[PDB]
DNA sequence: CTTGACAAAAGTGTTAAATTGTGCTATACTGGGAGCTGTCACGGATGC
């Protein structure tokens, strides 16, 4: 679930990113995001109740 | 046009040997693509066979035509934008398209506002890319690791 | 796969999400080093 | 407890090197954004 949710956020690092650019020089090695998966998911395993 | 084991490159992200036709299953009946390969970074492309030398998939440079690059890097020069921002634009912009003749002229260039007046911390980004890439199919044409290719363009200079 | 619209030219590239906390033998994960573990929750099934 | 000599600790003057503060970039960008639940009791203002 959190995998889910947090990967929305990561699709939203994702979408926007995608356009403030050049399609040129385009591809997931540079769109694909970390933090904000990565960091969901951290959250998930500590913070949580 | 592209045959299987074509060694060319496909730009922007650097050199690389294709490998062959495929149908992959894009919108209505698939259409023929040149599954292409790349050496370092793993992963597979697929370029339309409708025009493949229109869409950025072109050759690369012959053994041959290494000393025109090299001449283009120690001599080769180019006009660039005053204000930072378009000449940034500009940069990118030849660091895009994959022409190598033109990367190597801006390389020229701003290579030789390096060593002269000074440079910023972007241009020179922007440089170092264009040596890279210039020592990417250097390396692919000479059949040479990239650290004899890298010492062309340290010959041309010092 | 990165897929342009227009050319229809397939880009294809794998790429390194991050690091995801993987389970332990017994069920317990080891977070910053320290064992620790989910204990399950409940609620109303989903429905009407 | 005293005088001169002298090493180092300390004071001060002037600069080089760093740190920091400012202004501006010209194709065109012209009304956000994210959701959350399974009380309960009473007191007051407020809308019927």
């Amino acid at each position: 679930d959190q995998f889910r949710v947090g990967l929305a956020r990561l699709a939203r690092g994702v979408r926007e990113r995608m356009v403030m650019g050049s399609p040129d020089t385009l591809t997931p090695a540079k769109l694909v995001n970390s933090r904000p998966l990565e960091a969901a998911l951290r959250e998930f395993f500590s913070r949580s109740q | 046009e592209f045959r299987p084991g074509d060694k060319v490159v496909l730009p922007p992200y650097g050199v690389g040997v294709v490998a062959g036709i495929a149908q992959r299953s894009v919108s209505g009946v698939s259409r023929a693509y040149y599954q292409v390969d790349f050496p370092g970074s793993r992963s597979k492309a697929y370029v339309p066979v409708e025009a493949p030398h229109s869409v950025g998939l072109r050759k690369a440079l012959a053994p041959e035509e290494v000393p025109v690059i090299l001449d283009l890097l120690k001599n080769g020069r180019m006009p660039l934008p005053k204000q930072w921002a378009a000449r940034h634009r500009k940069t990118s912009e030849i660091l895009a398209d994959g022409n190598p003749y033109r990367i190597a002229q801006m390389a020229g260039q701003l290579r030789a506002w390096e060593v002269e007046r000074g440079l910023p911390d972007l241009d020179r980004q922007a440089l170092r890319r264009a040596i890279h890439l210039l020592a990417e199919e250097v390396a692919q044409s000479l059949e040479i690791t990239v650290q004899e290719a890298k010492r062309l363009f340290e010959e041309a200079w010092g | 796969q990165l897929i342009h619209k227009d050319t229809g030219l397939i880009k294809e590239d794998e790429v390194f999400l991050g690091h995801l906390p993987l389970m332990t033998e017994d069920g317990s994960f080891i977070i910053n080093g320290a064992d620790r573990v989910i204990v399950s929750q409940i609620h109303r099934s989903p429905g009407v």
